[PDB]
């Protein structure tokens, strides 16, 4: 289509194509030690954590004392135009429910997702 | 993110959870000598690498006879004239044509980037 | 022979000339990425667009 013409549908369909894996859009990890999401041993992430925690959900069992924490590079994010929205979604649909993402807004500088 | 090694059989110290104050243990699994985490994180994984050389280099490099010097280019902390300056060298080679410098300047040993 | 192999005194002066002006062109092109000046094309490494340009000069 005229997708041959313009570069830009060119570069979209690109980057549809190209294989894309975690590590490529990730800047570093780190598992600290929550037994309680709203202790917060990193300084700043309470904030957001919170909000979501004067919404409550998904407290069924327990709550896992073990965290991981997901820190993103924008840089290769927008380059494929990507957002933690999908990818929150298929992180989830598509390894099971055993595992669970609350995340920041793009808004906030450093894209993190908690997990 | 460092390591602990026991006090009694010096060996490495694991981290263990304890389901009664809700606080980090590190324990020993040869004996069973214990103590409590101040950092409370365990793994951290850097996969940007943009570690600065700067850290990396040492002072005596100014003793090579095999590296180009300048006149430009003067020491801040020392106010000496005469520099030398040399690539990366090293992996993270993408984007990798800076050019460090280190003061020539004996027991100086200052080093800057631009 | 070799008076077939030799030239007048003008054209050495023009191939002097140019030569002068390309390996100053090299030096320009060197100094200006020893800043981080240089912005690399698409699909392209700094080393590989740094290298392509001076092949082309
Ligand atoms: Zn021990
Ligand atoms: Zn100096």
């Amino acid at each position: 289509g005229q997708s041959a013409r313009d570069a830009e549908r060119a570069k979209d369909i690109l980057c549809r194509l190209e294989h894309t894996t975690l590590r490529k859009v990730t800047a570093n990890t780190a598992i600290y030690y929550d037994p309680n999401p709203q202790s917060t041993v990193v300084a700043e992430d309470q904030e957001w954590v919170n909000v979501y925690y004067e919404m409550p959900d998904f407290d069924v069992a327990r709550i896992s004392p073990w965290l991981l924490r997901v820190e993103l590079d924008r840089k290769h994010m927008t380059d494929r135009k990507l957002t933690m929205e999908q990818i929150a979604e298929k992180i989830n649909a598509g390894f099971g429910d055993d595992l669970n993402c609350i995340f920041n807004d793009d808004n906030a500088e450093k894209l993190v997702l908690r997990i | 993110v460092g390591i602990r090694f026991c006090q009694e059989c010096n060996n490495m110290l694991y981290p263990k959870e304890d389901k009664e104050n809700r606080i980090l243990l590190y324990a020993c699994r040869n004996c069973d000598y214990q103590q409590e985490a101040d950092n409370s994180c365990i793994y951290v994984n850097k996969i940007t690498h943009e570690v600065d050389e700067l850290t990396q280099i040492i002072a005596d490099v100014s003793q090579d006879p095999t590296l180009p010097r300048t006149e430009d280019h003067p020491c801040q902390k020392c106010g000496h004239k005469e520099a030398v300056f040399f690539q990366s060298h090293s992996a993270r080679a993408e984007d990798a044509m800076r050019l460090y410098y280190v003061c020539t300047a004996p027991h100086c040993g200052h080093r800057w980037t631009e | 022979g070799i008076g077939d192999s030799i030239a007048d005194s003008k054209t050495y002066q023009d191939i002097q000339n140019t030569i002068k002006k390309a390996k100053q062109d090299v030096i320009e092109v060197i100094e200006k990425a020893h800043n981080n000046e240089l912005e690399p094309t698409p699909g392209n490494t700094l080393r590989q667009t740094f290298e392509n340009q001076v092949n082309r000069i």
